[PDB]
Parts: C-alpha cells; structure tokens; sequence
RNA sequence: GACUCGUUCAUACUACAGUGGAUACACCAGAUCCCAUCAGAACUCUGAAGUUAAGCACUGUAAGGCUUGGCUAGUACUGAGGUGGGAGACCGCUCGGGAACACCAGGUGAUGAGUCAG
RNA sequence: GCAGAUGUCCAAAGACAAGCUCAAAGAGAACAGAAAUCUCUUGUAGACUAAAAGGGGAAAAGCUUGUUUGAUUUCUAUUU
RNA sequence: UAGAGGACAGGGCCUUGACCUAUUCUCAAACUCCCAAUAGGUAAAAAGGGCGAAAUAACUCAAUUUGU
C-alpha cells in the first residue's frame, strides 16, 4: 500500500503553522501567556531569547489577540556599535545582549533612573518571564546568560540558579560573562596546535583581540551599554498545458 | 425451516446487520450475485433491462436466490450462456430474528426502496425481449410490485447509448470489464 | 561540494541469545574493537551495539571490509562477520532531518539512493 | 440506569474533523468581566473544568472569575421552572458569546444617529423596522428577457 | 532584501520539479570550558574555512489534497394541514423549510508588532 | 430492549519537568528463518494510554529518564 | 459483488493465486467527509447603558494610582 493516499490527505490535520515550521511550543507558550483571568489588563511581559546560529535575539513581548507586540528588542549584532566585534554567540555576548535589551525597555518606558540594578559584575522591579522556546535548558545555557544580563539591568526575571555554569558556582558565571572561558580556550589553542588556533579564531585575530584584552573589552562594552541605548492565473496555465501537449504530439 | 415471508415483508425494525453485535447469524443463501459472461467487455453488450421494485419492502435472501436461478436458467434455455450478464444489484445485510423476549437471528433480507433496482441484465441488443421475459419470470418470485424496465443506458455504465457512441468516437472513455472509466482532463501526464 | 556523500554513521551490531554472560563477552569484544562503551538492546536484553562517527568509523569500516544486493533502496549498506556492520551514508545537511529546532525533510535529490551509494563504494 | 457525568457525549464532546489538537494559545486572551455573556463550548481536549453535558452550547452571564475558572449563571429548565445554575468552568470551554455584541454595535450606531438628529432637531426613528411589505415599483423588463414556463412532462 | 515574536491554523498541506541567496537564516568547522550522550548524531559550548547541495524563501505541475463558487436539486428529507389517495406498503396535494456525495469552474494565501541590511 | 462493564488494580500505573515517537509497511545487515536485534525511508496515530465502551491525546495525555509524595491539613461556591 | 489494469508464493514462457493501482455492485441502531426540517438557548437599554472627572482599597500592577 502507498501510505500517502488521497484518503490520508483528506483525513490529515495540519499542525499549527509555527509548530509545523518547528519554532514554537504552543503548550509552553499558552502557559507562559495566560495569566489569571481575574487580573484583567495585566499584560504579562515575556522576555524572548533566541539563540540563532550567529546572533542572539532578545525581545520583550506583550501578547494580544491580534498578534504579539514587541516593546523592546536587541540583537547581538548591535554590539559592534558598543565596541565589541566578533564572538556574538558567546555567553558573554548573550549576557550583554540581554542587558542591552533590558536597558532599551527601560528607556522606552521612561523609567531608567529608578532601575539601575546590579552595577558592574559580581519601587518594585519590572517583572518578566523567560521564553526560552524550543532550545532545551541545560546548565550553562546561553539564554540563561541573557536572562542574567537582563536581571543585572532592571528586570525582575524570576529564576533559579541551577542553570548557571557549574551548578551554585558564581565565580564560573562571572568568568563566563567576562569571556574568560573563551580566553582560556584561546590560550590553550595557542599553546598546542597553532595552525588550528589561527584557523579557528580568525576574525578575532584579524580584529587584533588577544586573550588578555577580551575581558576588558567586554567590560567596556557593558559600560557603554549602561551609558546609553510571480504567479500565473488559470488561462496562462491552460495555455502552458496546451503547449506541452502540442510538443508531445510533435515528438510523437 | 422457515416463515411465510409476509412476516418479514415490510421494513419495520431498523437495519440490523452482521457485526460485533450479532455474531451467530447464518449465511445468505445468495452467494453468486452476478452470472452469465461476467467477464464481458463494455462494448460487447448494449441492451440493458432493469427490474425495478416500486415498493418499500424487504425481499428474503432465499427469494432473491430463486429469482436469480429463474433468470439464469431461462436465459440459458433461450439465448446462449455467454450472450448476457445478469447482475443482482441488491444484497441481503439486514438480518431477521425469531422468538420461540428479544429474538435470536434467523435469516437475512435485502431491504429496498421505491426507486431502486433488483436485477439488471446486460445483453446484446438482439436478445432484449428474451431478457425482459426472464426478468418478468423472476418477478413472480419476489414479493410486491416490481416493473421490468428497459433502459436508455449502454449497460450498467451510466451513459446513454448515443452518448457512449460519441465518447467512443472521440476516445474519452476507457473500457475495463463491465465498468468503463470516463477521462476527465484532470490528472498529471 | 556540499553534495559529497560522507559516511554518516557506522553501527556494529551483535545479536546473541538472551544475556547469559555471552552478551557481556560480546560487549567487551565490541569495546576492545572500538573505543565506545557499548549499549544493550531489549526483548520485545538480547543484543549489543555501538554507533560510531567520523574518522574512527571510517577506519572500522576499512578494517571490517576484510555485493550489489547488500545496499538498501535508501542508499545505506551492510555486511556481516561475530558482528554485523551497517554503514548509513549521508550528505552534508543531514542535520536538518534530526535537529530539535526547525526539523525538516530532506529533498529527494539530496537523499543518497542505491546507485549513488554503489558509486561511492567503488570510489573508496 | 447509567446516568454518568459524560453519557450521551459520543458526539457532543468529540472534537470536529480536522480540528483535534488543542485549544489555540490565543483563546486564553479573551477578556471577561462580571456581567459578560458567555457561551460554554466544551473543548474536550482539556479534561479539567469540563462542564456537564447539558450546558454545552448554552450561554450565560459570568458571575465569578478566578485563576483559570469562570463561574457562569446558566438557566436550566427543570420540569415546572427554569433555575439558575452556577456552572464553574475552566476558560478553555467558556467562549465569549456574540449576541450581546450585535446589540452593542447597534447601540453605538444609534448614539451617533441621535447626535446627528440633535445637531438638526429631527424626529429620527431609531428602532429596527422589521421586513414589512414591499412598496410599489415599475420594473422594466424587455419582452426578449421573459422566459415563459409550462409544467414538465413525466420521464 | 531578510529576520524575530506572533494571528488565522492546509487558499497555509503533501509529492515531484525548477529559481534564489550582498546583509540575514541555514548547513557547515571544532570539543578546552559549561554541558550531553553508546555516539559532540542530537543537546550544549566555541567558532566562520566553505556552500546554496539540502533546510528556508519563491515559482511550476491538464498534480493529489484543501477551499470558495456554481451544479447536483427544489432532487432527497421534512414542520403544520387534510372525513386527501392507497387494502396495506407507502404516495400526492395545501401552507412552509430544504440537504449531501459526486461533477464542473475558479483559487492555493492573508496578516499584527518589532528589528536588520541598502 | 440491545452490546457490554463495576464491587477492583496502582509507591507508581500518583506529581512535576525534561527528552523522545508509536503501530505497521518497506528496503537492507554473520549465525537469523515468516519471526531476535540493528539501520534507514514512509509513517495523523492505523500504537499505547490498569481494567468495559465511548471521548481525548504526538516537542503528548503515549514511551524512556531525572527529581519527588499534592494519593497532604482546613473551608467555601457549587455541578451531576 | 465483480471484473480491469499491473510487479511476492507453487507446478510444467503459461496457468493458479494472493498483493498493489484505478474502478464497480450493495450496506450500518451501537460507522461518519457532510448534514436538513422540527425542537432548543442567549440578546434586543433607564435598579440600566455611554463618555467623563474626583474619591476608597489592605486587591491588582513595574507604576498613591497601573488598572479593577
Ligand atoms: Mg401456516
Ligand atoms: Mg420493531
Ligand atoms: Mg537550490
Ligand atoms: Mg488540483
Ligand atoms: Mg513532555
Ligand atoms: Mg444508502
Ligand atoms: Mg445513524
């Protein structure tokens, strides 16, 4: 038997568009969105972090019957403007992005003076919830870096500490946000297999970013962020069909 | 062995077929359904007589079988064995039951409508009278008012004769055995 | 260029009886052969196997080698020895099938096929 | 004999053909208030909060809203008397009814009309005039386009 | 030109083709570190040498499906009426309501918020 | 009336989350066959969901894994 | 219920099959893509509704006023 019969097609229920594409959970999403129906007018802001292959995307989203509404938005490729080029999928970079997004949101609100949050690295705060959406939450994830960054900015993002690297080890987390792990890796590469190292951190090399400097650069970036943010209709088709038949006839 | 058949004439009771909720029900007497040159082409036989019930009645399987037999034997006697094709176009699914409380199953019956046909013969346009005769003979073995009814169609195929001819002339109609399929200018190439 | 036809995954397979220490022995043997810890396959514990990628897998295949039929319609193949080797061939971008995120279907022209597999075999 | 809480529900609670799955995530954003009229349409994909067989399709005023609940005042005819039943449901089943909104629209339009009338002092008749009899007309038809009819012979 | 969150949840699907990649998506390169396994396949982390080959986008197909429309058909069925017909089975009429499959024809998306590149 | 079912079973078959996809069919791979396990392709559920039958269920409500005891105390509004 | 068209199992390229493909006959109280008629429910505004202000709160919100 052919499995994909006419009958099968007739039966077939198509998934939701996003689910089909493979981008949203829906099960997760509804839970994230719906808040208590006796709390009418309470928006519930979700902090969306996407870890795309060569960027991180941090949005504050609101949710409405017609479509979601993005209040604040930051992509990791803005960080060039703030004096951090290369390593944009880096945990540090993610953190920075998160922070930036938070800052942007605050600016949009007109409420930046009250919520400074954690100054440098170690009224009730504006609340939001992490939409990690589809990437599984393993310990040392990059979305959690972003979340942390956001927190360090203004936002109350309720979180447990189990998913920061080495967990609760704060030193490790600190290292990660500085970029220190990356630096260490670079150093190790330099020490053994130099050709490989050259191949690998090519962009970094071109920039002229040695190991030691990376942390400093990240710090500077953080400081900067803190400071300021065509079709054919029926007739044509028919004509085409006719032409093909004619050609077939000719061939015959 | 059996009841009168006036017992099970009318279609009281809802239909009640062989399934999970019946089980121990004996077989229909009728097994063959269609006979006489069943393997014939569509182009072979043009003449088609129907035997239409003008009655909302039931028709025992046994009766049906008898009718079929009558049709066949007569045909054999008159024209050749391979000059006709006798479809019985009605099947016995609704089972009857008997008490001797709820009844235990006992024989099957082939419930019919005012419009629908019982038997259809399909023969060469020469032997239509014979076919008609056969069908009328058969009729004496059903209950209720049937009417033998010569059709405008080509032979079970749903086209009129002229129409069929026309189609044949411009090659829009593939013949299987008995059934014919009409090309619609639709699928891929 | 991306339409090269790498070996995706080689799977060494030892079906044996019903877990009476012979299975353990088989597992040990497998381990010795290839640096992977083996995994057990259950009744519907009867059998061991190991999945291998990359250079190691290739090496295994090469040693293992020491037919037109033993290729599948889908363009994998296998052979036996005691072991069964099954090699599963793919092209780059096989990940699109199997990732978690926007998992999708590979186009027909990018699935490997029998003839292609045969060709590949002939080449290596 | 067998009057369980989900009897005669082989079809009431069966999800319709090519609409299985679950309730869409945007259905949880329907705003409800103490007074909104509300259909109760049992999505049997959620098994929590499933209101009884009978209230499927029946509208009611919301009298109570909760975390994920909605109490609905629904009428039930009970032999000799209709009575108010306080059907506590989840949000998945409760849909916002549309009857009230037809009225609302009309109200809005009527306000505008009233304002307009006042602007000029006129006796505008608001109330919906039902389909009365048609007025006199003179319908031009060519003799060409008047297809005469006879009954049909039998066939 | 692309992307993120969405909305409707097949006009959005599927199959087989064709066309496209400045930026983007993606595949792809690697395993020190967080992490994850039988397996760095997945997941994670760190990358940027390549490539549109796939994904994705776009278009095609007397495509299947889906969906509007006509047509089936005032056919089937039916609410009320009947000291109507019919031995009954059932069938007309009066006041009303009125399908379905198939078939034929068209269509194959639309869109809210935000960002990015030029 | 019809076809049945109940007087139970469950520290998981409860709770939560994570991951995963099931039946079947096909084409393959020593011993291995109509059946063992493995691999891939197709797979709207045709599996499974304690026990009738019916609904529901696919990044699950199924399967595997991790962690647990909300199978807790008190009280309402109620539905059948 | 029938053949038609196709590409695995047995005998001496043919026959018997099963299996696919497109058909075909007839069916269902405990089948359903679809789906009437009738029956049913809510609504059709002054104890109310609009659009506003200002109060009150220990609720709600990031927002002594974010809203309820
Ligand atoms: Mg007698
Ligand atoms: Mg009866
Ligand atoms: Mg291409
Ligand atoms: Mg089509
Ligand atoms: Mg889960
Ligand atoms: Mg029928
Ligand atoms: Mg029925």
């Amino acid at each position: 038997k052919v499995v994909k019969n006419k009958a099968y097609f007739k039966r077939y229920q198509v998934k939701y568009r996003r689910r089909r594409e493979g981008k949203t959970d829906y099960r997760a999403r509804k839970a994230l969105i719906l808040q208590d129906k006796n709390k009418y007018n309470a928006q519930k802001l979700r902090f969306v972090v996407r870890k795309t292959n060569s960027q991180v995307i941090c949005q504050i989203a609101c949710a409405h019957i017609e479509g979601d509404k993005i209040l604040a938005e930051a992509k990791s490729k803005e960080l060039i403007r703030y004096g951090i080029p290369v390593g944009l999928k880096n945990y540090a970079a993610a953190y920075a992005t998160g922070l930036l997004c938070a800052r942007r949101f605050l600016k949009s609100l007109n409420l930046d003076t009250q919520f400074l949050g954690v100054e440098k690295v170690t009224r009730k705060p504006i609340k939001a919830f992490l939409d990690v959406g589809i990437t599984r939450t393993t310990t040392g994830n990059r979305v959690f870096a972003a979340l942390k960054g956001a927190c360090d900015g203004g936002l109350n993002i309720p979180h447990g500490n189990n998913r920061f690297p080495g967990s609760f080890n704060p030193e490790q987390l600190r290292k990660n946000i500085l970029g220190i792990h990356v630096a260490e890796y670079m150093k190790t590469l330099q020490e053994e297999d130099n050709d490989k190292y050259k191949t690998h951190f090519n962009d970094y090399l071109k920039n002229n970013i040695g190991a030691d400097d990376i942390e400093q650069m990240y710090l500077n970036a953080h400081e900067k962020i803190r400071q300021n943010p065509k079709k054919l209709n029926a007739k044509l088709r028919k004509k085409r069909v006719k032409e093909k038949l004619a050609l077939y006839v000719e061939l015959q | 062995g059996r009841r009168p058949a006036r017992c099970y004439r009318y279609c009281k009771n809802k239909p009640y077929p062989k399934s999970r909720y019946c089980r121990g029900v004996p077989d229909p007497k009728i097994r063959i359904y269609d006979m006489g040159r069943k393997k014939a082409d569509v182009n072979e036989f043009s003449g088609v007589v129907h035997l239409v019930s003008y009655e909302y009645e039931q028709i025992s399987s046994e009766a049906l079988e008898a009718a079929r037999i009558s049709a066949n034997k007569y045909m054999i006697t008159n024209c050749g064995k391979d000059n006709f094709h006798l479809r019985v176009r009605i099947h016995p699914f609704h089972v009857l039951r008997i008490n001797k409380a709820f009844g235990k199953p006992n024989g099957v019956v082939a419930r019919v409508d005012i419009g629908q046909v019982l038997l259809s013969i399909r023969t060469k346009e020469n032997f239509v009278s014979k076919a008609c005769e056969a069908l009328r003979r058969a009729k004496y073995k059903f209950p209720g008012r049937q009417k033998v009814f010569v059709s405008n169609k080509w032979g079970f195929t749903p086209f009129s004769k002229d129409e069929y001819q026309q189609y044949k002339k411009k090659g829009r109609i593939i013949s299987d055995g008995v059934s014919c399929k009409f090309i619609r200018e639709k699928g891929p190439l | 260029v991306m339409r090269e036809i790498k070996v995706n995954k080689l799977v060494l397979n030892i079906c044996v009886g019903e877990s009476g220490d012979r299975l353990t022995r088989a597992a040990r043997v497998l381990e010795q052969l290839t640096e992977q810890k083996p995994i057990f396959g259950k009744c519907r514990k009867i059998s061991c196997f190991v999945t291998v990628r990359g250079k190691k897998a290739l090496e295994i295949l090469e040693k293992g080698l020491k037919r037109r039929k033993n290729f599948s319609d889908t363009g994998n193949f296998g052979f036996g020895i005691g072991m069964d080797f099954y090699v599963h061939l793919s092209r780059s971008g096989y990940r699109v099938t199997r990732r978690t995120r926007r998992r999708s279907k590979i186009s027909k022209t990018h699935k490997v096929t029998k003839e292609d597999a045969m060709k590949w075999f002939q080449t290596k | 004999k067998s009057r369980g809480k989900r009897s005669g529900t082989r079809y009431k609670f069966s999800k319709k053909f090519r609409k299985h799955g679950e309730c869409t995530a945007n259905k949880y954003l329907e705003k409800l208030n103490y007074g909104d009229y509300v259909d109760i349409v049992c999505d049997s994909t959620q098994q929590k909060g499933m209101p009884f067989n009978y209230y499927h399709g029946k509208t009611g005023k919301i009298f109570h809203i909760t975390k994920r609940g909605v109490g609905v005042l629904v009428n039930k005819r009970v032999k000799h008397r209709i009575e108010q039943k306080k059907v506590c449901v989840r949000i998945e089943h409760v849909r916002k009814s549309r009857c009230n909104e037809d009225f609302l629209l009309r109200k809005i339009k009527n306000a505008e009309l009233i304002k307009e009338a006042k602007l000029k002092n006129e006796h505008i008749n608001i109330k919906r005039k039902t389909e009365g009899p048609k007025p006199a007309a003179m319908i031009k038809v060519p003799p060409s386009k008047i297809i005469t009819i006879e009954p049909l012979p039998f066939y």
